[PDB]
């Protein structure tokens, strides 16, 4: 139950602030498995908001709740997000065309990324669909 | 709300 008063706080040191809010408001009412946290990336130091959670892909007819981490870098919008797949102890990393060894995902709307034609709810939908042909993880068989 | 992923071929 988040707040973007609560929201506009973590992002203190980014320089799209309001953008960043909106947008994250957008995703979590849109997706509601996926939570807002400010949170270290790679340095205890380098605080940065990502959503956390799960999104909703069909696959076969059947819908799974595929494990994400997007990370919004202090430059969202300009610059693109930094995702992966967060495999949980009952599955493994399919390393493939949008998805490697770290999980770390490979997408052509991450790559040419770019304002104000690419957002969030954008970029999932790309993962709904391409993540519905080609699963980033899998159940242990 | 649990993660979830498909069976492997």
């Amino acid at each position: 139950a988040v707040s973007e008063s609560q929201l506009k706080k973590m992002v203190s040191k980014y320089k799209y602030r309001d953008l960043t809010v909106r947008e994250t408001v957008n995703v979590i009412t849109l997706y509601k498995d996926l939570k807002p946290v400010l949170d270290s990336y790679g340095t205890g130091s380098r605080e940065l908001m990502n959503l956390t959670g799960t999104i909703p892909v069909p696959y076969r007819g059947n819908t799974y709740n595929i494990p994400i981490c997007l990370w919004l870098l202090d430059t969202y919008p300009y610059n693109p997000p930094i995702c992966f797949v967060k495999p949980t102890s009952s599955m493994t990393i399919k390393t493939g065309k949008h998805v490697d060894a770290n999980g770390k995902i490979y997408l052509p709307y991450l790559h040419e990324w770019k304002h104000p034609q690419s957002d969030l709810l954008g970029l999932i939908q790309v993962m709904i669909v391409v993540f519905g042909d080609e699963p980033p993880v899998f159940s242990r068989p | 709300p649990t993660p979830s992923a498909p069976v492997p071929l």
